[PDB]
C-alpha cells in the first residue's frame, strides 16, 4: 500500500515515506548508463514488466488479450492439446483449453498430474493456479451432474452422464473437506510473502471487490446522468471500461477457469451494459448554454457474457442502432466460426453435452447481436446455413429462428443465396411434415420465411417446393394444409393443384388464405362461415368465463371497424370480450376496460383509421397521454407524434 | 452451513445430511412436557431468542429499531450518559451513545477501559472493532479540519488536543484490524464465527454484492415488465436493509456512521421508492408506502443532491406517507436540537459534521409530511434564524422553507417568524460591505413575496418602522427596502419612494419585481437603449457570455409587446434567446437551446405557441427532446400547449 | 404464492411440482389487403422449487403446466435448458420455460376463473 | 484534465488549485404558482463544480492559522461557497475532492463568466 496504482497507467502517492523508489524509478525510466551491468538487465527486465502491465508513469503527467479461449478459437485449442507439451506452463494453458471444450475429466486429470509434478517448481505459482482451477472443475462437474440428474432430464429428454460414476466418486473422494479459503493459507510462507497478491483468488468469492466498486461506479455514473453533470477529467465510465478489460485481460491471459463462472458473467453483464447505457445518454444529451463505439473485444463480451433475455432488456432500455459498429471484419469472422462449430459438430454426430451447455449460450447472444454487425455474402450464407439446418432445435424454435433470421436480415438485404438456404430448410420442413406438429413459442411458424422470401423478390418461385405441391395427394393432410400456408412460393400449376383439395372448412383456413393472399374481400361464405363461428363462439361462452389469445375475435372487430365486413350481424356478439366491442361500436365501450397495450399491435393504416373516428380518439388520447407521461416504452410517444392518437 | 436462513424468516434445509434438528425443533415449537426440565428450561430460551430474530417457522410453512441513537433522542443519550454504568454492557451502551453526540475523545477512551476491564468474551471484540472505528473518525476528522476545515468554517478548530492525537497514533500502530479476530481464543472463535465478517475492514461488500444482484434483478424485471409472485426481490432489499439496520444499530457500533453504510443504505433505499414509483406506472395487460422508520432512513444516508436525484427520477410526492406523528416528533427533535446548539456558545464542530448533513437531509425533503402549527412554527424558526449560515444561504434556505410550505399552507405565526427573519436581515443591511449572496439566485424579496402570496394583505410593521427611520446615508437599507416595498405601509412606501430612482437596469428589475412598474414609462424605455447601446459598445478577439440574463428579458419583452418601441433590431446578434424573441423568423434555430423552453411560464408559453411563425421548429425541439430524454418535463410543455 | 404443476402433455404424468416465481407476457408488433392482426407474442415463467416426481425420475433414468392460484393452465410449455454455474457452491434449482403455440389450435396460454 | 485555481475574493492570494472532474449545471424555473404584470423571468440558476485533487498553498496553509474560482476557453466564478460535508469511508483514507456553489450576488446577478 506503499503507492497507489491506477487503471490508466499512472501511479499516486499515499502512504510511502522514506525514499521514494517510483518517482526516481520513473525518472530513470524517462543516463541510466551509471548503473552496473547486473542493475540494467534487471531495469530492462522491469521496464519489460511494467510497459507490458500498463504501468506508463506517475499521476502529475484500448486493451489486448492474447489468449485463443477468448477468440473461441475452437480448433487452435483442440492443436494445442494434441501437441505435447514440452514444459508444464504449456500444460497448464493446454489444462484450460481441454476445460474449455468440455472434456472436464480430461482438465482435471491433466490439472492433477501438473500438481504432482510442481514439486520442483521454482515459485509454486502454476502449483497454487492449478490447485484453483482444479477446484474449479471439480464445482463445474458436481453442478453439471445436478443439473444432468435435474435440468438435464427435462431438457435433452434423457440421462447423458457425460462424467462415468467412478470419476465421479474419486473426485468426491479426494476434494473431500477441501477449503480453498485455507488454499493460500496452506501454502510455504515463502509463497504467501511473494505471491500475496494471488489470495484474493483463494476465496470462494473472488469478485466481490470488483462487483462492489462497480456498484459504486454505476451508482456514480447513474448520479451524473439524473443530474446532468459533464465529468472533465476520466470520466467514471472510462474507469469501468478500464477495470472491465483489466480484469478480462488477466482472467483470460493467466488460464483460470474462474472465468467460465456465473459470478464473472454477472460482473461482466453489469459492467457492460452500463457503458452502452451511459453511452445512449450522451447521445440524447441536450445542450447546455455555457462518442463511444464497441469494438469486436465489446462485442465478443456480450455475445458470451450475455443472455439473450437481458440483451433484449438492453435493447429495450437503450437504442443501439445509432452505436456505430468498428472492427465488423474481426466480427464477421468470429461469426462465421461460431457457425462454423455448430455446422461442424451437430451435422456429424451431434456434439459433446458438456461443451454444449458452455458454447450454445453464448451462440445464442453472438448470432442473435449479429443482427447490427454487416456482413459479406459468403459469411451470411454460413451463419444461415449454421442457424437453420445445424441448430439444435430445442432452444430456438420455427418461430424464434425467424426472428434471428430477420434480424440479421435487417441490415443486409436478402441476397440470392439466402433465399436459396430458406427454400432448402422450407423444402426440409415441407418433407418433415407424419403426425408432425410445427409448434414454436414465438407464434412465427414457417410461413413467415416464405412472407420474407416473397417480401425480398415478389417473384420467386420455389422449384422443389412446387414439385412437393404437384406429388401431393389428398391422403396426406398435414402436408396440404402446410403448403397452403407457402402458396405465393409455389408455381401457377402447383397454386391450381394444391387449390383443388384446399377448402375453407375452418375459419383458421380463412386466416392462412388472407395471409397467402388468396382473399381480397369477402364472399358470402366467407361471411357466414365468421357469423357461424361467432354463433358457437358465444354458445360455449354461456358458465365461468374464459379468456383465450386465439384473438380471432379482435381481428373479427377490426375486420368491422375497417369496414372490410359490412354485414349488420356483428353487433348480435357484442359483449364476449374486449378489444371488439372497442371496434364494432367505439362509442359504448366503456373504456374503464380499455388496455393501452392494444395499440402496440395495430399498424399504420388501422391506427390512421382510428385517428380519423373522430367519435373515438379523446379517450385513445388520453390513454396515450397516460402511458406516455407514466411509461418509458418510446413507443407509444413515437405514436403520439406520429397521429396523436 | 446445515440450513439456510433467510431474512423472511423460514428455515431451509441446505446441507444438512443427518437428522433434522430445525424441522423437529419447529414442530416441538408449534408436546415439550415430555422434554427434560433443565432442556425445557433451555428450550424457552431458544424460543424467546428465535422468535425475537425472527425465524417464524419451516419454508414448507415490520420492523422495529430500538436505540436512542438511530430514533435521534440527542438528549435522553446525554441524560444514559451521566448516570453510572452498572455493568460492562451498559458501559459499552454508553461508549456508543457517548461517540453518537460528537466527543470522540470521551468515547474512545471510554471503549479503551472496556478493553482493559474485559478479562462471554465478545464485548472485547466489539469494542475492540469501535475503537479502531473511533480512531479512524478521528483521524479524518483530524484530516478534513486540516486541509478542508480551514476553507469551510473559515477558521482552524482542532477539536482534539495534540497529545491526545499522538497518543492515539502511538497506540493504534501496529494494530492489524484483519488479525483481530485471528489473535483471539479459540473458544471464541468458534463460538462467535457469524461476528468474522465483522473483523476484516470491509465488512459491507457482502452485502453490497447481494444487494446489486439484487438490484440488478429489479431492474430487469422493471425493464421487462415481468411479474413477480411469491417473496419479491424488493421486499428482499427492504428486509434484509431492516436486518442490517437492527444488526448494527442495536449491538453498538459505530461501523454504521461510516460512508460505506451510508451508501449501502442509499442503495438499497431509493431502490425501493423507484420500484414502487414504477409499480404505479404499472402497464394493465390481459403497493408500497414509506414509514417513519424510512424517513429516518433517507434523513440519514441521503445526501441534498441524493434526494434530488431521487426527486429527479420518480415522483416522490405520490408515495403515502404514514407514520405522520412519528416523524412529526421527529423533525421537532432535529429543530429543537439545531436551536439548542447554534443558539447559545457556537456549536460541537465533530457534532456538527455528523449532524448538519441529516438535518439539512431532513428539512428539504420535509416538503411532503404534513406538520401541525407549532411544529411548523419551531421548524421554520430553526430553519431561518438559527441554522448556520454556512450551510444554508439566503436564496438556499429560502427553497427549504418554501418545500415546506408546499404540504403546509403558510398560518399566521409561520408569516410573524418570516417577518422579523426579514427584520433581522434589514438590520444586517448596514455596512456598505455586507450583500446577501446566494447559490440559489433568490432572496429576501423571495421571502417578502411568499408573504404576500399567502396573505396579499400584510403591512410588515417592523420594516415600514425602519423605513420611517431611512435617511439618504444608508444605501445599502433603502435598496434593499425597495425590493421589500408591498410590505410596507404606504406612508413606509412613499419615504422609501423619495430617496429611490431607477438609476440602473437592477433598479428597473426590482421597481418590476415588486410591482411599482405596471407599464414601461420613456424613461425606462431610454435606459434599457442606453444599456443595450452600452453592452454592444463593449461588445466592439474574443466574446463574453454571462448569466446576467436582461438581453432575454428584453427580448421577451418585444416579443410579449410590452416593449413597443422599434430600435431593439439593431442590437441583434450579440447573445441568442433575443433573437428567438425579437425576429423569430430568421433565427436559425441550429443555435437554439431546449432548455431556455423550461424558463418560460404559462403566458410566454401560450404566446410562443400563438405565434405560428415559429411554432415548427419550437415543435420539432420539443418531439426531440422529449423521444431523447427522460425529463418528463419538456412533455408536459409539449402536451399542455403543444408547442 | 401460487404452486405449479409440470405435466407430460400425452401421458398426463406429473413431471413435476412447483412454487411460481417471475411471469413475462410481453406481446408486440418489413413483415391494403385484409387486415390479419399479427402479432408476436411470448411468455416466459421461472418457476421455483422444483423436485421431480419420483416415478417420473425412475422411468427417466410435448409436456403443459397448470399455474393454480384464479386458475391459469399453459399447454405445451418448452424448458428452456440454460445452465450457468456459479462458484459458490450450487439454493433451489430454478426452472425456465416458455410458452409454446401450434398453428392449427392458435393459443398459447389459458385462463380459467 | 483541466485545472481550477482558487483566490480569495478581497485579494490576489491563491487559496488552493486543482483539476476540475465534474460540473453540475441544472438550472430551470421555480415553481409556477407560487411565485398581467409585466414579465420578469424568473430562475433557479444553480451551478455546482468538483474538483479530484486540490492541495492548499501553503502560505494560505500558514496564514489561516468570499472566494472566487477561476476555471482554466476560460470561466470565472467571482463567489463560490465551498459545501464542507465531510463524509467518511470504513476504508483507510486518499482523494480530498471539494464541491463547491457558485453564488450570484443582487447587485451584479451574474454567475459564471465563459470567455474564450
Amino acid at each position: 500500500y506503499d503507492y497507489h496504482f491506477e487503471v490508466n497507467g499512472t501511479v499516486v502517492r499515499h502512504k510511502n515515506k522514506g525514499f521514494g523508489y517510483m518517482e526516481r524509478f520513473f525518472e530513470l525510466k524517462e543516463e541510466r548508463s551509471k548503473l552496473s551491468k547486473k542493475q540494467y538487465e534487471r531495469f530492462n527486465a522491469l521496464f519489460n514488466f511494467f510497459e507490458k502491465n500498463g504501468v506508463i508513469c506517475m499521476a502529475k503527467d484500448s486493451i489486448e488479450i492474447n489468449s485463443l479461449a477468448y477468440h473461441g478459437k475452437y480448433d487452435v485449442m483442440k492443436k494445442f492439446i494434441e501437441e505435447q507439451s514440452v514444459s508444464i506452463e504449456d500444460d497448464y494453458k493446454k489444462a484450460f483449453f481441454l476445460a474449455c471444450l468440455g472434456r472436464w475429466e480430461e482438465s482435471y486429470d491433466l490439472y492433477s498430474n501438473i500438481i504432482l509434478n510442481s514439486i520442483d517448481e521454482s515459485n509454486g505459482c502454476v502449483y497454487y493456479l492449478s490447485q484453483i482451477n482444479r477446484y474449479r472443475i471439480y464445482q463445474s462437474i458436481t453442478q453439471a451432474v445436478t443439473q444432468f440428474n435435474g435440468l438435464g432430464l427435462l431438457t435433452f429428454g434423457r440421462h447423458y452422464k457425460p462424467f462415468t460414476d467412478e470419476f465421479l466418486a474419486r473426485i468426491e473422494r479426494e476434494m473431500t473437506n477441501f477449503n480453498i479459503d485455507d488454499l493460500f493459507n496452506g501454502m510455504p510462507f515463502e509463497f504467501q510473502k511473494k505471491y500475496k497478491i494471488l489470495e484474493f483468488l483463494s476465496d470462494n468469492q473472488f469478485l466481490y471487490d470488483d462487483t462492489v466498486k462497480l456498484f459504486e461506479l454505476t451508482n456514480k455514473v447513474r448520479s451524473e446522468m439524473s443530474e446532468g453533470s459533464y465529468s472533465f477529467g476520466m470520466s467514471s465510465d472510462i474507469v469501468v471500461l478500464l477495470r472491465l478489460y483489466d480484469n478480462l485481460r488477466f482472467l483470460y491471459e493467466n488460464c483460470l477457469w474462474s472465468v467460465s463462472f456465473h459470478e464473472f458473467h454477472q460482473y461482466i453483464r453489469n459492467s457492460m451494459s452500463l457503458l452502452i447505457e451511459k453511452a445512449e445518454y450522451e447521445r440524447t444529451r441536450d445542450i447546455d448554454e455555457l462518442g463511444f463505439f464497441m469494438e469486436y473485444y465489446d462485442f465478443v463480451n456480450i455475445s458470451r457474457h450475455f443472455k439473450i433475455d437481458d440483451i433484449k432488456n438492453l435493447e429495450r432500455s437503450c437504442s443501439i442502432d445509432k452505436i456505430r459498429f468498428g472492427e465488423q471484419e474481426k466480427i464477421e469472422e468470429y461469426l462465421v466460426g461460431i457457425a462454423e462449430e455448430i455446422t461442424k459438430q451437430f451435422s456429424a454426430n451431434g456434439m459433446n453435452v458438456v461443451f454444449y451447455t458452455q458454447f450454445i449460450s453464448e451462440a445464442k447472444a453472438a448470432l442473435y447481436f449479429a443482427k447490427y454487425v454487416k456482413l459479406s455474402e459468403e459469411g451470411l450464407g454460413k451463419i444461415v446455413k449454421a442457424l437453420l439446418f445445424y441448430f439444435p432445435e430445442r432452444d430456438l424454435d420455427i418461430g424464434k429462428r425467424y426472428v434471428w433470421l430477420e434480424r440479421l436480415t435487417k441490415c443486409n438485404e436478402l441476397p440470392k443465396s439466402i433465399i436459396s438456404i430458406i427454400d432448402d430448410f422450407l423444402v426440409l420442413q415441407a418433407e418433415k411434415h407424419q403426425n408432425y406438429s410445427e409448434v414454436s413459442s414465438n407464434g412465427l411458424y414457417s410461413r413467415d420465411y416464405g412472407a420474407l422470401i416473397k417480401h425480398f423478390e415478389k417473384n420467386f418461385i420455389s422449384k422443389r417446393l412446387s414439385e412437393i405441391t404437384l406429388c401431393l395427394t389428398q391422403d396426406k393432410q398435414k402436408q396440404i394444409d402446410f403448403l397452403f400456408k407457402l402458396l405465393p412460393l409455389l408455381s401457377t400449376n402447383a397454386k391450381s393443384h394444391l387449390l383443388s383439395f384446399k377448402s375453407v372448412e375452418n375459419i383458421n383456413d380463412l386466416m392462412n388464405g388472407i395471409r397467402i393472399g388468396l382473399i381480397d374481400e369477402f364472399t358470402p361464405e366467407h361471411e357466414e362461415l365468421i357469423i357461424e363461428y361467432l354463433e358457437t363462439r358465444k354458445v360455449n361462452y354461456i358458465g365461468i368465463q374464459t379468456f383465450s389469445s386465439n384473438d380471432y375475435m379482435s381481428t373479427f372487430g377490426i375486420w368491422y371497424f375497417l369496414e372490410e365486413i359490412n354485414n349488420s350481424k356483428m353487433e348480435e356478439f357484442i359483449g364476449m370480450d374486449d378489444q371488439y366491442d372497442f371496434f364494432v361500436d367505439p362509442e359504448n365501450f366503456d373504456y374503464k376496460k380499455f388496455i393501452p397495450s392494444w395499440l402496440k399491435n395495430y399498424n399504420d393504416k388501422l391506427l390512421g383509421k382510428i385517428a380519423g373516428n373522430k367519435h373515438m380518439k379523446h379517450h385513445v388520447i388520453e390513454v396515450l397521454k397516460e402511458r406516455v407521461k407514466n411509461s418509458n416504452d418510446k413507443r407509444y410517444l413515437e405514436i403520439l407524434m406520429n397521429y396523436f392518437i | 452451513y446445515d440450513y439456510h436462513f433467510e431474512v423472511n424468516g423460514t428455515v431451509v434445509r441446505h446441507k444438512n445430511k443427518g437428522f433434522g434438528y430445525m424441522e423437529r425443533f419447529f414442530e416441538l415449537k408449534e408436546e415439550r412436557s415430555k422434554l427434560s426440565k433443565k432442556q425445557y428450561e433451555r428450550f424457552n430460551a431458544l424460543f424467546n431468542f428465535f422468535e425475537k430474530n425472527g425465524v417464524i417457522c419451516m419454508a414448507k410453512d415490520s420492523i422495529e429499531i430500538n436505540s436512542l441513537a438511530y430514533h435521534g433522542k440527542y438528549d435522553v443519550m446525554k441524560k444514559f450518559i451521566e448516570e453510572q454504568s452498572v455493568s460492562i454492557e451498559d458501559d459499552y451502551k454508553k461508549a456508543f451513545f457517548l461517540a453518537c453526540l460528537g466527543r470522540w475523545e470521551e468515547s474512545y477512551d471510554l471503549y479503551s477501559n472496556i478493553i482493559l476491564n474485559s478479562i462471554n468474551g465478545c464485548v472485547y471484540y466489539l469494542s475492540q472493532i469501535n475503537r479502531y472505528r473511533i480512531y479512524q473518525s478521528i483521524t479524518q476528522a483530524v484530516t478534513q479540519f486540516n486541509g478542508l476545515g480551514l476553507l469551510t468554517f473559515g477558521r482552524h478548530y482542532k477539536p482534539f488536543t495534540d497529545e491526545f492525537l499522538a497518543r492515539i497514533e502511538r497506540e493504534m500502530t501496529n494494530f492489524n484490524i484483519d488479525d483481530l479476530f485471528n489473535g483471539m481464543p479459540f473458544e471464541f472463535q468458534k463460538k462467535y464465527k457469524i461476528l468474522e465478517f465483522l473483523s476484516d475492514n470491509q465488512f459491507l461488500y457482502d452485502d453490497t454484492v447481494k444487494l446489486f444482484e439484487l438490484t440488478n434483478k429489479v431492474r430487469s424485471e422493471m425493464s421487462e415488465g415481468s411479474y413477480s409472485f411469491g417473496m419479491s426481490s424488493d421486499i428482499v432489499v427492504l428486509l434484509r436493509l431492516y436486518d442490517n439496520l437492527r444488526f448494527l444499530y442495536e449491538n453498538c457500533l459505530w461501523s454504521v456512521s461510516f460512508h460505506e453504510f451510508h451508501q449501502y443504505i442509499r442503495n438499497s433505499m431509493s431502490l425501493l421508492i423507484e420500484k414502487a414509483e414504477y409499480e404505479r406506472t404499472r402497464d394493465i395487460d390481459e403497493g408500497f408506502f414509506m414509514e417513519y422508520y424510512d424517513f429516518v432512513n433517507i434523513s440519514r444516508h441521503f445526501k441534498i443532491d441524493d434526494i434530488k436525484n431521487l426527486e429527479r427520477s420518480c415522483s416522490i410526492d405520490k408515495i403515502r406517507f404514514g407514520e405522520q406523528e412519528k416523524i412529526e416528533e421527529y423533525l421537532v427533535g432535529i429543530a429543537e436540537e439545531i436551536t439548542k446548539q447554534f443558539s447559545a456558545n457556537g456549536m460541537n464542530v465533530v457534532f456538527y459534521t455528523q449532524f448538519i448533513s441529516e438535518a439539512k437531509a431532513a428539512l428539504y425533503f420535509a416538503k411532503y409530511v404534513k406538520l401541525s402549527e407549532e411544529g411548523l412554527g419551531k421548524i421554520v424558526k430553526a430553519l431561518l434564524f438559527y441554522f448556520p449560515e454556512r450551510d444554508l444561504d439566503i436564496g438556499k434556505r429560502y427553497v427549504w422553507l418554501e418545500r415546506l410550505t408546499k404540504c403546509n399552507e403558510l398560518p399566521k405565526s409561520i408569516i410573524s417568524i418570516i417577518d422579523d427573519f426579514l427584520v433581522l436581515q434589514a438590520e444586517k443591511h448596514i455596512d456598505q460591505n455586507y450583500s446577501e449572496v446566494s447559490s440559489n439566485g433568490l432572496y429576501s424579496r423571495d421571502y417578502g413575496a411568499l408573504i404576500k402570496h399567502f396573505e396579499k394583505n400584510f403591512i410588515s410593521k417592523r420594516l415600514s418602522e425602519i423605513t420611517l427611520c431611512l435617511t439618504q446615508d444608508k444605501q445599502k437599507q433603502i435598496d434593499f427596502l425597495f425590493k421589500l416595498l408591498p410590505l410596507l405601509s404606504t406612508n413606509a412606501k412613499s419615504h422609501l419612494l423619495s430617496f429611490k430612482s431607477v438609476e440602473n437596469i437592477n433598479d428597473l428589475m426590482n421597481g418590476i419585481r415588486i410591482g411599482l412598474i405596471d407599464e414601461f414609462t420613456p424613461e425606462h424605455e431610454e435606459l434599457i437603449i442606453e444599456y443595450l447601446e452600452t453592452r454592444k459598445v463593449n461588445y466592439i478577439g474574443i466574446q463574453t457570455f454571462s448569466s446576467n440574463d436582461y438581453m432575454s428579458t428584453f427580448g421577451i419583452w418585444y416579443f410579449l409587446e410590452e416593449i413597443n418601441n422599434s430600435k431593439m433590431e439593431e442590437f441583434i446578434g450579440m447573445d441568442d434567446q433575443y433573437d428567438f424573441f425579437v425576429d423569430p423568423e430568421n433565427f436559425d434555430y441550429k443555435k437554439f437551446i431546449p432548455s431556455w423552453l423550461k424558463n418560460y411560464n404559462d403566458k410566454l408559453l401560450g404566446k410562443i405557441a400563438g405565434n405560428k411563425h415559429m411554432k415548427h421548429h419550437v415543435i420539432e425541439v420539443l418531439k426531440e427532446r422529449v423521444k431523447n430524454s427522460n425529463d418528463k418535463r419538456y412533455l408536459e410543455i409539449l402536451m399542455n400547449y403543444f408547442i | 404464492t401460487a404452486d405449479v404443476y409440470f405435466k407430460r402433455k400425452s401421458d398426463g404424468k406429473l413431471v413435476f411440482t412447483a412454487e411460481a416465481q417471475t411471469a413475462s407476457f410481453s406481446q408486440a408488433i418489413l413483415r391494403k389487403p385484409l387486415y390479419i392482426l399479427k402479432s408476436e407474442k411470448e411468455i416466459n415463467l421461472t418457476v421455483k422449487n422444483a423436485f421431480f416426481d419420483l416415478e417420473w425420475l425412475a422411468m427417466t433414468q410435448r409436456y403443459e403446466v397448470e399455474y393454480r392460484t384464479i386458475y391459469i393452465q399453459f399447454p405445451n410449455v418448452s424448458p428452456s435448458g440454460e445452465f450457468e454455474m456459479s462458484l459458490e457452491n450450487g439454493l433451489a434449482p430454478e426452472i425456465k420455460f416458455e410458452a409454446l403455440a401450434d398453428t392449427d389450435t392458435d393459443e398459447m396460454a389459458v385462463v380459467i376463473e
